[PDB]
């Protein structure tokens, strides 16, 4: 996810700079540190990559890494791109960060004479897009997952069937016993500009990438609830290809992990 | 108090050939009575 | 063959019921 | 046993079909006033009236008094038709006196028999107008002296299950009848028409039921029915279209309704305006049970030509196949009134020309033709003198 | 660049349930239907998002939005709407007599005014080409020529007596009701949908006078009696109760409507109407002429009628409900088809209303006849003429908000002016 | 023949039928309408001479007969 | 196969979209 | 009315009464009472300011003569219930006061009928003012006139108004200047006409148009004298269409224009008929004479052949043009409607096939027929004197050949029995070829003295019908020399055995009297008769339950029957039922004549037969019938009058 965005220690230090799991060794300043590759036997090894050698003044194989930062309003967008000649390979990360759809429409109250605008922001209010290249002709592993919250993607499919869809349907259907109620509850009337559901802390993040697998998606569904024990993210992943489960507890950074691989 | 000073307050801060009390137009004329009286009013136009 | 492609322009055709209640 | 294949083709594409309505009192139409024609509006008030009453059955105000107003307008016109009735009847008391008006004689062409020999027995005191209408039927070669009258045709149509001359199925039967010593000839005919929507309510929507059964004793010991229910739609693929479905079953029953051949058959219709072109298409399949048949014609019509006239008409059977192009148009010129008809078979490779010429005054076209007719007979009768 | 609600409209509307109950929710179809026929825009994304949309004007709704920015028991309600529709239809489109009363000034109020006065698609299409395609319309049943002499195929299989075809000619067809009891169904009057007046020809008659009934009786045209004047109703009755006491025999004397004999008025059969049977050999025409031209005429004013009351329902109506509810909470003539029209706008609306608004009040204020006896009676006796300044104040306070572009606020403040002059 | 002979005598004795039977019958029938049409022009005449205005023009006796074959009546 | 490229013309979709999001930045954004 | 009952109570504004106040009642208009019913606003029904408002304005248009103001309230019968009560008063149009009323100027108005125009005004108070009362008078004066058919006659105006008398004048306007155009209209398809005018033309003509219209200057216009003149006018035969219209002088009020336009007919008419039938191996085919030719019809007719309307049609059809000859056909057809008095003259060339009820299966099972068909010329005069009289002289030239199927021509008649066909029986054509031609003449005289009272027929009806052969004898014609005569007499009179009934004392009921039919024919032939002009006995008519021909064949016949008839109106029940027993006899017509066809088909030659009918609409009747011979019975059914 966000960790796998910038698992690079030393993009990660460069980051720093601008200001199971070990953090990157890196010092810099106006730089530049070592790859403390993380390990998850009875003691750990890192990685040593002698040309770390980094310089983005405007923002083995020699490489050329490029960072460009731009974001605008509610979005925000970064893009890491290193070059290496010898290799002839590129490694570019594009992220996006919008809210994206809004079923919220703009309201006009009359005895204000003044449009009513529904401010009021997602918490969220990111779409992450996760998309990599090996550098060689067909090598690309894309991990984009559901950011914006479940809720939010369940309030705009709501707000869809109610305005446009339920005036197309048939009366014949709804002649059937017990399905209005059934509707009603799947359905509920909007209050004022509010969410029909509200539904938050739900997160969706789904890793496939092509390359990686022909048809092998890990779903993890996330809860990022402040009152569980004063907070803390708990994570379920199914791995179809490992037939794992991997139930989390993270909290403040903190790495679990209740490996259940068959 | 938001005060209007009363008035002027309560607005922005061949193709085809009135002794009537009306109180507004919201309420309108029957359309065939209305065809009634046109058909009339060129019957005297021609007369 | 002639006969079918008849057969399907009538069940075609037939899509009035749809357009009307249908399955009352 | 059923008749050939090509006669059911043939009934099945008739042409574009459009179905019987609903009819209007017209004393309740302006509730008292002088009204004009409109389809639309007679079908709306049919189901807003029968709508207003269906709301007015519950504790609806405005629709209590809408439909009251019709009531009071419904009552008022019958009154008025039942005293016009009332007042007609004396005076055409006074105008014939207590003798009963007597009708025209049915006219029967030039005979050697003196003229309006038998005219007595054609003439009779008019009825009193009631529900159907009696035709007499005739034969091509009638006995040497008698009148050719044999049997009649009756006619009844109706509307029944009408509230207050709103609503209701329009309905027609057909039955003739030719009873003798030695004949029974009976045929019938009857349609029932179902009204579904209405354009302002929503689409128009229309079925008819037709069903014909035709019996003769000294021919035939077994009686042909034939059963057809269409629909037609306004509008299925476009605002207009017009497009219509309907299917057939005609069975030999031997009486026995049941054990007897079965034909089967389907048909559409459907009208398109493309580009400069006007198209009105009508198709249909039946098989027998096995014989199948096709047949298909189309009315094509061109805007920068509106006079010509083109028509087409394709019929296979199965293996064996057949079209025909008919082409009319019409003029005026010397006077008089020309029509030209041309039409070609494939088929059989033949081509045939037929002008019509009509003139009201001048006699010209004896002068501009016949002159060579007249001079080939002349020669002939010559010839056989010499 | 966005669409902008009523907050009120759309609390009032999700304030209902349609689909709470099985009344309400057929009561809901039915508007349903009713609206999507016509009240609904065909570029209209749905009706649930414009009947809450608020139609502001692309400047208006910038001005709002600038001046934003710059600052810092309801279940009956769809049943009363679609009685309220069904209504208005009737009586805005689908009257019988409005049409009528529409037609008769639209041809005949213009035709006597004009008598005292003296590949590429074809988009000009004229009255001439109707007819000449109307030539060709009234051959259809010859220019089939099905199994060539056969001709009709609309033939019983055992004989060869013709059976009815419900063809496209069953559209030139009118019938109507008269009189499973009664109401037989008959042909209407004027058979022909498109009706024709006729020509000035054989107006004139043959009249034969005759005893009729009772002595003393004499009929040309009309029954007359000795005195020279028409037979009154009771004069009939006392003609007839007279009859009833002193006739005793039938026999002898002349046999009224005797038994009628063929060969009868030989000169008259053969010769009467001659030159009209003529004319239609050279015409080849059916329905005439001007018969498309009312027709079309009617349709024109129907699709009008109907791009009227839609801008009033969602314009006019509709507020001012919501707003009580919320309370209570030269050239010749084109021959168009319908099929290539588009909705008019609202000034040209407005610039035929006004233009019909014209010849009313010609006919009120100058009615010839009244002022033609104005010297001897009725000179301009009271004539009564009220002064109307409070529609007056309704007008000026619309111009002001239409000015100020607080057409949206414009429900509200006059609805709190209307209400201040009845308090 | 008997009945060749016998011939003659049917051709006349029909003839004096038809002539001392028939042709009175239809003077006598078309004598009784003449006199009813005028009784019906008399009867009209004596309405007209009331009220003081000018007798109906009445067709001549050539046109009436002519008219009898036009009459749409 | 087919859906895949789909997929690969979808991320290309997102990276015209992070472009979008850059000259938003470049010139609307320059002003806050 | 159940809808406008006051039973309906609801809590919203329901109107609970209605008012009319200041109605004139003066004044023609209709009654308070009357206005009520056409108000929209109808009691127990809710109402809202829209319909008041409507109301008004129609009220007005409605009426806006007599009345001058309409003013409609709504007080509140109560405050709480919030039924109101609507309240219409109106201020008739009141200007100045009239005492009196006198009529000037009416000359023709006898001096009694003014007298009571002033007692039936009747005015309530001489006071206030009075403007309904006018009206009235003007309606009573122009009524009067309009009964009695003068339609130019009007009040010109009223005065007097200051002195307080309703004084008029009323204008009685003559005929002067009446005049005459002819107009030609012109023939072309264009759904319109042009005129060719030619007023100047014919002045003479037009002055006789003058004379025959009797139209005399000084003289109050009549619309009765138009009617005559009009039948006047057209007796002249030769005008497709004559337009008289007076108009009223715009200057002079008591002037009458009366302006006559004529047209005559067009006799020309031409009709040409063409086909073709090209095939062409490829392109098309070489431009040939013989395949040019159109074998079409040719249709010439005139309709004034010598000016007194005489109708010539002439028709030829030829199949193929360069082969004539080949299946030519020739039609003519002359007539004269104004030959005589009261007959009319016709010629005719006309061919007619039927078949022949001569040869029928009798005891025989089956027989084939044999088709007379008859190509001939009929001249032929037909007069109608009194009522239902007819008088019908014709002379007929025709060669009748006989047909069987698509045989050109049969010798004789033929039963198939036992094996193929038998020998020869009856000779159908005296010539003895198949074929024949004969002239002869043929005389029809119907005397119909009977009236349908109520329905029912009662009266006495004479039939005679006489045919000679004036066929010449060796190397002549064959027809042969024959006189057949047959003579009916048929008599319907009240039921003897029931009252007199009817509607002598019934009149206003309008009972149809029971009736009794007597009916007998008889008929015989003596000469060269040929078998398709022998008499055939049995059929529809004639004895009923026998088909055509199965009585027999007889040279001399006679037939009787009676039938009582009661009419099922009087006891309310649709349609007559009618009981009949006919008889029908060969009078010894045994070896009736060469080959005894009666014999050959072993037909019976005598008949009786009794049947129970029952009529129906129109003609149409329905009846069973029991041959006495034969022992059985058959429902049949039949359009038409037995007798
Ligand atoms: O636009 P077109 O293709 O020429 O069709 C029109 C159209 O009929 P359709 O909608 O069925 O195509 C007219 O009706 P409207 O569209 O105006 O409602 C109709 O006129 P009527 O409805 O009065 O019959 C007219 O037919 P016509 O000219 O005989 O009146 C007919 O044109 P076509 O006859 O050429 O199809």
């Amino acid at each position: 996810p966000r960790l796998s965005f910038l698992p690079i220690e030393w993009r990660s230090i460069g980051s720093a700079f601008g200001l199971q799991a070990d953090v990157g060794a890196s010092l810099k300043l106006n730089a530049i540190g070592v790859s403390a590759s993380n390990i998850t036997r009875s003691s750990l090894i890192p990685s040593l990559k002698l040309t770390a050698a980094k310089q983005f003044k405007r923002d083995q194989k020699p490489e050329l890494s490029a960072c460009w930062t731009g974001e605008a309003g509610a979005d925000r967008a970064t893009l890491l791109v290193n070059v290496d000649p010898v290799m002839r390979s590129v490694k570019l990360a594009a992220a996006v960060r919008t809210p994206g759809p809004e079923w919220r429409k703009v309201l006009y109250n009359d005895e204000t004479d003044l449009l009513e605008y529904p401010a009021d922001d997602g918490a969220r209010h990111t779409l992450y897009v996760q998309h990599e290249v090996r550098g060689r002709d067909l090598l690309h592993a894309t991990r984009l997952g559901c950011r914006l919250d479940l809720g939010r993607l369940v309030n705009y499919v709501v707000d869809f069937v109610d305005y446009r869809i339920e005036e197309n349907i048939p009366s014949f259907v709804w002649n059937v016993p017990l399905l209005p109620q059934l509707y009603s509850l799947l359905v509920p009337a909007d209050n004022d500009e509010q969410v029909r559901h509200r539904i938050t802390g739900w997160e969706l993040d789904v890793s496939h990438d092509f390359a990686r697998s022909g048809l092998l998606p890990v779903v993890a569904i996330s809860k990022t609830s402040k009152k569980l024990l004063g907070g803390g993210t708990l994570t379920a992943s199914y791995d179809a290809a490992a037939r794992e489960a991997g139930v989390s507890l993270s909290r403040k950074g903190v790495s679990v992990g209740a490996r259940v691989a068959r | 108090t938001w005060y209007r000073g009363n008035k002027l307050g309560d607005a922005k801060e061949d193709s085809d050939g009135w002794e009537g009390a009306t109180d507004s137009e919201e309420n309108p004329m029957d359309p065939r009575i209305r065809e009634l009286m046109a058909a009339e009013g060129m019957d005297d136009k021609l007369e | 063959a002639a006969a079918a492609f008849a057969f399907f322009a009538g069940f075609a055709f037939a899509a009035f019921a749809a357009a009307a209640a249908a399955a009352a | 046993r059923l008749p050939p294949m090509t006669f059911f083709v043939e009934q099945m594409s008739e042409g574009v079909l459009k179905p019987e309505g609903w009819a209007t009192m017209e004393t309740v139409a302006g509730l008292g006033e002088e009204v004009t024609e409109d389809e639309g509006a007679e079908s709306f008030n049919h189901v807003y009236y029968r709508q207003m009453y269906e709301l007015a059955v519950a504790g609806d105000p405005w629709a209590q008094r809408e439909y009251a107003a019709m009531l009071r307008a419904y009552d008022k016109g019958c009154e008025s038709y039942r005293a016009s009735y009332e007042e007609a009847d004396v005076d055409a008391n006074v105008e014939y006196g207590v003798e009963s008006y007597v009708v025209d004689p049915i006219d029967f062409g030039p005979s050697f028999d003196p003229e309006d020999m038998y005219s007595h027995r054609h003439a009779y005191a008019e009825a009193a107008d009631a529900g159907v209408t009696v035709i007499p039927s005739q034969d091509y070669y009638g006995p040497e002296h008698d009148d050719p009258l044999n049997g009649i045709v009756f006619q009844y149509e109706a509307q029944p299950f009408s509230r207050h001359g709103w609503g209701g199925v329009p309905f027609d039967l057909t039955v003739c009848c030719e009873k003798d010593k030695t004949s029974l000839c009976l045929q019938g005919e009857t349609h029932v028409s179902l009204v579904h929507s209405v354009p302002p309510f929503g689409p128009r929507h229309i079925t008819q039921v037709t069903g014909s059964w035709e019996v003769l004793r000294p021919n035939i010991k077994d009686v042909m029915y034939q059963l057809e229910v269409d629909t037609f739609k306004d509008g299925l693929l476009g605002k207009s279209d017009h497009a219509g479905c309907g299917l057939m079953l005609a069975r030999l029953g031997e009486g026995d309704p049941r054990k007897g051949p079965t034909a089967v058959g389907v048909r559409l219709q459907d009208t398109l305006r493309v580009g400069p072109f006007k198209l009105e298409a009508c198709a249909s399949k039946v098989a027998v049970q096995k014989e199948e048949g096709w047949g298909a014609r189309a009315f094509v019509g061109y805007d920068w030509l509106p006079g010509l006239g083109m028509a087409f008409d394709f019929i296979q059977e199965r293996r064996l196949r057949g079209y025909g192009a008919n082409f009319t148009y019409d003029w005026e010129a010397l006077g008089a009134a020309f029509g030209m008809e041309v039409d070609y078979v494939a088929a059989s490779e033949s081509v045939f020309v037929s002008v019509n010429a009509f003139s009201g005054n001048d006699y010209r076209l004896g002068w501009l033709l016949l002159l060579p007719a007249v001079n080939y007979f002349k020669e002939t009768v010559s010839s056989l003198w010499a | 660049s966005q669409f902008i609600y009523s907050k009120r409209w759309k609390s009032i509307f999700s304030k209902i349930q349609p689909l709470q109950n099985g009344t309400t929710r057929k009561s809901y179809q039915l508007f349903r239907n009713v609206a999507k026929q016509i009240l609904v825009t065909p570029d209209a994304k749905s009706l649930k998002l414009i009947t809450i949309n608020q139609k502001l004007s692309l400047k208006e709704r910038k001005l709002l939005e600038l001046r934003t920015q710059y600052n810092n028991k309801l279940n009956f309600v769809y049943s009363e709407l679609f009685v309220k529709l069904i209504k208005e239809c009737k009586k805005r489109i689908h009257d019988q007599t409005f049409l009528k009363n529409y037609i008769t000034h639209r041809i005949e109020k213009r035709e006597q005014l004009n008598q005292e006065q003296t590949l590429r698609v074809k988009t000009d299409k004229d009255l001439q080409w109707w007819r000449t395609k109307q030539r060709v319309i009234t051959k259809r049943k010859s220019a089939r020529k099905r199994d060539r002499f056969k001709k009709q195929i609309a033939v019983v299989n055992k004989k060869l007596a013709a059976l009815s075809k419900k063809v496209e000619t069953e559209k030139s067809n009118l019938y109507q009701t008269l009189y499973a009891k009664k109401l037989r169904k008959k042909i209407s009057s004027k058979g022909r949908r498109y009706r024709s007046l006729s020509l000035a020809r054989y107006l004139t008659a043959t009249r034969k006078p005759r005893l009729v009934g009772l002595d003393n009786l004499t009929k040309i045209d009309n029954i007359t009696t000795l005195q020279g004047a028409f037979i009154t109703k009771e004069e009939k009755q006392d003609s007839l109760n007279l009859t009833i006491q002193r006739k005793q025999e039938l026999t002898n004397s002349l046999k009224k409507s005797q038994i009628k004999k063929r060969s009868r008025h030989s000169w008259k059969k053969r010769s009467r109407h001659q030159f009209s049977r003529n004319h239609y050999k050279y015409r080849k025409r059916h329905t005439h002429g001007n018969g498309k031209l009312r027709v079309m005429n009617k349709k024109l004013k129907k699709f009008k009628a109907t791009n009227e009351l839609r801008q009033w329902w969602w314009n006019s109506f509709l507020p001012r409900y919501l707003s009580n509810l919320q309370v209570n909470n030269k050239k010749k003539t084109l021959i168009i088809s319908l099929k290539n029209l588009q909705p008019l706008k609202s000034s040209q609306q407005k610039q035929n209303q006004i233009k019909t608004k014209k010849l009313v009040a010609r006919r009120i204020k100058k009615r010839y006849k009244l002022l033609k006896q104005m010297p001897n009676q009725l000179m301009y006796g009271i004539m009564p003429r009220k002064y109307l300044i409070e529609k007056h104040n309704i007008k000026v306070l619309k111009k002001k908000l239409s000015q100020a572009y607080s057409t949206q606020q414009l429900t509200k403040v006059v609805q709190e002016y209307k209400n201040l002059i009845q308090n | 023949h008997r009945f060749r002979w016998l011939l003659p005598v049917a051709i006349a004795a029909e003839v004096l039928f038809y002539r001392r039977f028939l042709h009175p019958r239809l003077d006598d029938n078309q004598r009784r309408v003449e006199r009813e049409e005028e009784r019906v022009w008399a009867l009209r005449g004596q309405q007209r001479r009331a009220l003081g205005l000018h007798r109906p023009h009445r067709p001549d006796k050539d046109a009436a007969w002519r008219l009898e074959q036009m009459y749409d009546d | 196969a087919r859906p895949v490229l789909v997929g690969f013309v979808l991320h290309r979709v997102l990276k015209t979209l992070d472009r979008s999001r850059q000259l938003e930045y470049r010139l609307a954004r320059m002003g806050p | 009315d159940l809808e406008e009952k006051p039973g309906e109570r609801s809590g919203t504004n329901r109107c609970v009464e209605i008012v009319i106040e200041g109605w004139p009642d003066v004044g023609n208009l209709p009654t308070a009472d009357e206005l009520k019913d056409l108000l929209t606003v109808q009691e127990g029904h809710i109402f809202e300011k829209q319909d008041l408002l409507d109301d008004r304005r129609k009220l007005e248009i409605q009426y806006e003569d007599y009345i001058a103001e309409v003013e409609i309230r709504t007080e509140y019968v109560d405050g709480k219930s919030n039924h109101q009560r609507v309240v219409y008063k109106f201020t008739p149009h009141q200007f100045r006061g009239i005492n009196a009323i006198d009529i000037k100027g009416a000359a023709l108005m006898p001096a009694s009928e003014v007298e009571r125009i002033c007692n039936e005004c009747l005015p309530k108070q001489p006071y206030m003012v009075d403007i309904a009362v006018m009206d009235k008078v003007r309606n009573r004066i122009e009524q009067w006139y309009q009964s009695r058919g003068l339609p130019f006659c009007y009040v010109g105006f009223f005065d007097g108004m200051d002195d307080g008398i309703l004084r008029a004048n009323v204008t009685e306007a003559k005929i002067d200047n009446v005049s005459v155009r002819f107009v030609r209209p012109k023939l072309t398809g264009d759904s319109e006409l042009e005129y060719s005018v030619y007023d100047e033309g014919k002045v003479v003509k037009a002055d006789k148009i003058i004379e025959a219209s009797g139209f005399q200057r000084g003289h109050h216009y009549h619309v009765e004298d138009g009617y005559d003149a009009m039948n006047s006018i057209f007796a002249c035969g030769l005008l497709e269409d004559i337009n008289i219209e007076p108009e009223q002088d715009p200057s002079d009020v008591n002037k009458i224009n009366v302006k006559i336009r004529c047209e005559e007919v067009q006799p020309k008419s031409m009709e040409l008929d063409l086909d073709w039938s090209f095939q062409l191996k490829n392109g098309i085919p070489s431009i040939n004479r013989q395949s040019l030719i159109p074998g079409g019809s040719v249709e010439v007719s005139h309709e004034n052949l010598f000016g007194n309307s005489e109708s010539a049609t002439l028709s030829l059809s030829a199949s193929d043009w360069r082969n004539p000859s080949a299946d030519l056909g020739f039609s003519v057809a002359y007539s004269e409607p104004f030959y005589k008095p009261h007959t009319t003259r016709n010629a005719q060339l006309f061919n007619t096939r039927k078949t022949s009820t001569i040869f029928t299966p009798g005891g025989e099972s089956e027989v084939p027929p044999v088709f007379v068909d008859r190509f001939g010329l009929k001249g032929w005069t037909s007069q109608i004197t009194g009522q239902d009289n007819k008088v019908e002289h014709a002379l007929m030239l025709q060669l009748v050949s006989t047909l069987d199927e698509n045989g050109q021509v049969v010798a004789k008649g033929t039963k198939v029995q036992r094996g193929y066909y038998a020998d020869n029986g009856p000779p159908t054509t005296n010539s003895g070829n198949g074929r024949d031609l004969s002239l002869s003449y043929q005389g029809f005289f119907a005397l119909d003295n009977v009236r349908f009272i109520n329905g029912n027929q009662l009266g006495e009806r004479m039939l005679f019908q006489v045919d000679q052969g004036l066929n010449p004898s060796k190397l002549g014609l064959s027809g042969g020399i024959y006189n057949r005569a047959t003579a009916s007499y048929t008599k319907f009179l009240e039921a003897p055995f029931l009252p007199k009934l009817t509607t002598e004392q019934l009149w206003k009921e309008r009972k149809a009297p029971n009736t009794v039919v007597l009916h007998a024919k008889a008929g015989n032939a003596l000469g060269d008769v040929a078998a398709y002009d022998y008499f055939s006995l049995g059929g529809p008519y004639s004895v009923r339950g026998y088909s055509h021909g199965e009585i027999g064949a007889a040279r001399r016949f006679l037939e009787l029957a009676t039938e009582v008839r009661v009419p099922l109106k009087n006891y309310g029940l649709p349609g007559t039922a009618y009981g009949f027993v006919e008889y029908a006899t060969d009078l010894g017509s045994g070896r009736e004549l060469n080959g005894n066809p009666t014999e050959y088909y072993r037909k019976p030659g005598r008949g009786m037969s009794y049947g129970l009918g029952l009529k129906a609409l129109g003609a149409c009747r329905f009846e069973y019938a029991r041959d006495c011979n034969a022992g059985t019975g058959t429902f049949l059914v039949n359009f038409g009058e037995r007798f």
